């Protein structure tokens, strides 16, 4: 659906100027209603916390289909120097800083000690706190040839501890999708910083859930007090 | 296998990652030596069997005379002993002392029962006797007034305590490993996943019992706190 064809199923699902007792949002409105329900439902998908799909980001092909356009892929190389961390073998990563939920992350080892494996791509593995200090030293579930721990840290960083010299860094995350915006809103006025039109990048499959969601949360703003 | 990767299996087939558990690897470091020699033992003691290089360790000696009882001059002749403290060897092996060379010498262990009386045999007074007296040193005894010149001995053995013999190993080429992690465990690998069982059962059960949590001036166990 298009940003025209959002606002008129919007009005003709709340019934806009009829006789009944009903609903009118301005554009402005609507697009806020439009993207909070995009951005809720997006979420509750990923982390599986719906009820009515009950399923997580990748766990059946209705989800893929839905979430496949937030999918983006990220390669660095660059690192950032000083900063202080749990490691003296410890490299950080500025993240794209349009990420939501990092699902793949890999990293690609550039070492003369592992001989004749160089360039051994190592899977990154999130890793919490309390278990740094014990798997620092495990030889099954700490740093090695085919293993990197990522911890998170400020500033949006990932602060990659590694055995083996860390030469490029690869991500594909969740990215922060764009609002849905029906109209050149005035200035001063933006949805996630952007003032003129945004159309919903996902598929058309679940334009339709999302302007439900929309207007149940209309009904809830304008009859929370009632 | 190192030390390492035996108490990390262990520590992960119980999942104790977290800094904050109540059980760290010292436990798991005293459960794994102790339960070595508790299958050491029923392995090896029933009937004899042959005993794989696994188990065995050298611990690396350093001799000085020392008198019998005190400097009295008739108080016997005087003995070598290991400078410092030894393990106890378990029964079940084949205990040797050696020159620096496994291939070459004739350095007798025997017990310290026997010690008391050897060498009177005309054709053994020039055999050089080893026996841990109850002192915790490895004495030497020979009729043979060459002995006293010994100054440095390897002594191989399956002793009974495998933290105690790691760390006193000879010199390796590289050097000497200071941590006992990155020494070798001293266990064949067919009698490694018996040990580690036995040691996942015995801190299964308290990995997940109550604990005395309130800090109120009472005992809190008796009601499952």
């Amino acid at each position: 659906m298009t940003n025209k064809e959002f606002s008129d199923g919007f009005s003709t699902l709340l019934n806009s100027f009829g006789i009944t007792p009903n609903i009118t949002l301005d554009e402005y409105e609507k697009s806020t209603f439009l993207t909070n329900a995009q951005e809720q439902l997006i979420i509750d998908i990923y982390s599986g916390r719906n009820i009515i799909y009950g399923k997580s980001f990748e766990q059946t092909e209705e989800i893929r289909r839905y979430l496949s356009n937030l999918v983006e892929t990220y390669e660095t190389s660059t690192k950032v120097t000083g900063k202080l961390g749990l490691s003296k073998d410890s490299v950080f990563f500025e993240i794209p800083q349009d990420t939501w939920f990092i699902t793949y992350e890999v990293a690609f080892l550039k070492d003369s000690r592992l001989g004749c494996l160089d360039g051994i791509e190592a899977s990154v593995v999130p890793l919490p706190q309390d278990d740094l200090y014990r798997a620092k030293d495990n030889p099954f579930r700490g740093p090695s040839k085919d293993r990197v721990l990522r911890l998170d840290i400020k500033s949006d960083l990932a602060e990659l501890i590694s055995k083996y010299n860390v030469d490029k860094y690869l991500m594909r995350y969740i990215s922060q999708p764009t609002p849905i915006i029906l109209v050149d809103l005035p200035d001063g006025l933006s949805i996630n910083g952007v003032s003129t039109e945004s159309e919903c990048e996902l598929n058309p499959v679940v334009h339709r859930a999302i302007l439900e969601r929309a207007v149940q949360l209309a009904i809830i703003s304008k009859t929370q007090l009632t | 296998m190192t030390y390492n990767e035996l108490i990390y299996m262990v520590l992960d087939e119980l999942k104790l990652s977290s800094d904050d558990s109540y059980y760290t690897p010292d436990h798991v470091i005293f459960l794994l030596v102790k339960y070595r020699s508790f299958l050491l033992k029923q392995r090896y003691s029933d009937i004899k069997k042959q005993i794989p290089d696994s188990d065995y360790q050298s611990i690396c000696l350093d001799l000085i005379e020392v008198p019998a009882i005190s400097g009295e001059p008739c108080e016997g002749s005087s003995y070598l002993r290991s400078k410092n403290k030894v393990p106890t060897t378990m029964m079940i092996g084949n205990p040797r002392v050696y020159p620096m060379d496994f291939y070459q010498g004739e350095i007798t262990y025997i017990s310290r029962d026997r010690m008391r009386y050897v060498g009177y045999n005309k054709f053994l007074r020039n055999i050089i006797y080893c026996s841990k007296a109850p002192d915790g040193y490895l004495y030497f005894k020979s009729w043979n007034p060459q002995f006293l010149h010994l100054e440095k001995v390897s002594f191989n053995a399956i002793f009974e305590d495998a933290k105690e013999a790691s760390e006193m190993a000879c010199p390796e080429e590289n050097g000497t490993i200071c941590k006992l992690e990155d020494k070798e465990f001293p266990i064949e690998d067919a009698l490694v996943p018996p040990l580690i069982e036995l040691v996942v059962k015995e801190l299964r059960g308290p990995e997940y019992s109550p604990k005395d949590e309130d800090n109120n001036a009472k005992d809190d166990l008796p009601d499952a706190r």
